[PDB]
């Protein structure tokens, strides 16, 4: 288990870890969050008492170095760091877990929710959507746009998604103008899963990075993103039995922990009546569509 | 985007556009079988695509070997109205090219779009005009040519005749239409006032009859009125 500690809390900030959330008051004597598991991406979030415009946050992984938040009052966010002196982390920590200064990181031990929503999300290629390669860490907000967005404009602040276009030449064999846009089969397993993402894992693992940060940080383009990659899946014939599987199982844990409230923003109907109702694969969906009927019938 | 009253004198600007109807593009006669079920024949159609400016019609015929052994003809027509144009466009040379495709219903959008993907730079449009493009087939040298193929073919027609040495191409367009109209709302009569004198031929290089100015105008009148006249019959007004 491991610890991401604070310098201090000095303005009032709602902080999120994974799914969790919780308020500390400004100047509140909060320094930082222990118990991580190990052995799987994370990420946390701020939402500022004052302005709730801008959600961010940082994507991170304990293996990857020792990090802590310290606030600064001139940028006004909390920063996330490395601390290079391991001894000096270790004796810093041990202070504060002595003190009991730390908010516990709250896993009950039946819950996989966070496993089921990261289980293909690697640091990796993280940091390859969120190019910054000096950190270990990836910060993302609500406005970060996406590659695809500006080419529909500050090309180093972007989210490298996978661009997808169903009416693109890539998308689109010559003389296959009508098979190919009517069953993406083609584009989705030779063109996206055997030439850019080379296996499924990476292909969902994109797909469930983009679903965390539209869900976190309402980030609209992230929401465009995985709604593409539902879509491309659902709107091909041939897709495999495994893949098609682990989707239905993906989906299902989203759209469990989604909140309800914001499910009028995060959900694309026409995507989703598509997917479930219209598309080849409207039968290959079961558990995701009876949450999806039970939860969000309003959607359907 | 789409086009509408707003913007009716774009048609004849100098911007080489093309309007593009699909409506006579699968065509079926619908029958009893023996055992008393239905079933469909289809006949030849025709891609209806004109140049609003020139009055150019490429009129590419659809022979029904085309639907030999093929499925969802009715959204297959969609795709092969766009891979014809797609191969039309191509076939010009590049000044000739259309700047502007417009479709003349919108479910002709995304075909056309695909097979156009090499051309990023022809705008594909749709249209809240209701044009009578339908009625094509109630010129009858175009339903000749149609009926008469016996393979996949291209015929151009001029189907404004020799009317441009005397009218401008709005004027020439607003005619086609309200003659078009007409026909689709009452062939017959429509047929009957373009024809009833023999005295007005329609030259052999022609569709229509050869109208003086004067003639023209008494035929506007006659054809606004079948209009007028069938909408209340419709109607009961
Ligand atoms: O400020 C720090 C270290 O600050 C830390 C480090 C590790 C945990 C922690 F809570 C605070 N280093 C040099 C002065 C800039």
């Amino acid at each position: 288990m491991n610890t991401v500690p604070f310098t201090s809390a000095p303005i009032e900030v709602t902080i999120g870890i994974d799914q969790y959330s919780f308020n500390v008051k400004e100047n509140q004597p909060f320094h930082g969050i222990k118990d991580i598991p190990i052995g799987h991406v994370h990420v946390i979030h701020f939402q500022h008492a004052d302005n709730s415009s801008m959600r961010y946050g940082y994507w991170f992984d304990c293996r990857m170095g020792n990090f802590y938040i310290q606030y600064d009052p001139k940028d006004g966010l909390y920063k996330m760091m490395e601390e290079r002196d391991g001894a000096k982390f270790e004796n810093i920590v041990h202070n504060f877990k002595e003190r009991q200064m730390m908010v516990s990181y709250p896993k009950i031990d039946e819950d996989d929710t966070w496993y089921n929503l990261t289980e293909f999300v690697q640091m990796d290629k993280i940091r390859k959507i969120v190019r910054k390669d000096e950190n270990q860490f990836s910060y993302v907000d609500s406005s970060m746009t996406t590659v695809q967005e500006n080419e529909l404009s500050d090309p180093a602040h972007s989210l490298n998604y996978t661009v997808i276009n169903f009416k693109s030449r890539e998308a689109i064999r010559p003389g296959h103008e009508m098979e190919d846009f009517l069953d993406k089969s083609y584009y989705l397993n030779t063109v996206m899963l055997q030439g850019i993402f080379k296996n499924s894992s990476n292909y969902f693992g994109e797909l469930q990075f983009a679903f965390l940060n539209a869900m976190f940080f309402g980030n609209y383009g992230s929401s465009l993103q995985w709604h593409a990659m539902i879509e491309l899946i659902c709107s091909s014939a041939t897709v495999p039995k495994h893949m098609l599987d682990k989707l239905d199982e993906i989906l299902y844990y989203q759209i469990k922990t989604l909140p309800e409230q914001y499910s009028d923003i995060l959900l694309n109907e026409r995507v989703w009546n598509i997917c479930l109702y219209s598309s080849f694969q409207k039968n290959s969906l079961h558990n995701t569509e009876k949450i999806m009927e039970n939860k969000y019938p309003e959607l359907l | 985007g789409a086009m509408n009253s707003s913007n009716y004198a774009e048609l004849f600007n100098n911007d080489i556009k093309l309007f593009v109807d699909d409506t006579n593009v699968y065509r079926v006669t619908v029958h009893k079988t023996f055992e008393g079920n239905v079933a469909t024949k289809a006949i030849n159609g025709c891609i209806f695509t004109l140049n609003p400016k020139t009055g150019h019609l490429f009129l590419k015929i659809i022979h029904t070997s085309v639907w030999a052994g093929q499925k969802r003809l009715s959204q297959l027509a969609k795709w092969k109205t766009a891979e014809e144009v797609s191969a039309l466009v191509r076939s010009l040379p590049k000044e000739e090219q259309p700047k502007q495709i417009i479709v003349t219903r919108k479910a002709m959008l995304d075909p056309l779009e695909v097979h156009m993907l090499d051309f990023p730079n022809i705008a594909i449009r749709p249209t809240e005009l209701r044009l009578p493009f339908s009625a094509a087939m109630s010129i009858d040298k175009l339903s000749d040519v149609v009926m008469k193929a016996t393979e996949p073919q291209m015929v151009l027609f001029n189907i404004y005749d020799d009317w441009l040495d005397r009218i401008s191409s709005y004027t020439a367009f607003s005619r086609l239409t309200l003659l078009l109209r007409a026909l689709k709302t009452n062939e017959e009569s429509a047929k009957m006032i373009l024809l009833s004198d023999p005295t007005i031929t329609i030259k052999s290089y022609h569709l229509w009859p050869s109208f003086t100015d004067e003639q023209w105008i008494t035929i506007e009148s006659q054809m606004r009125d079948l209009i007028l006249t069938e909408y209340g019959r419709k109607y009961n007004v």
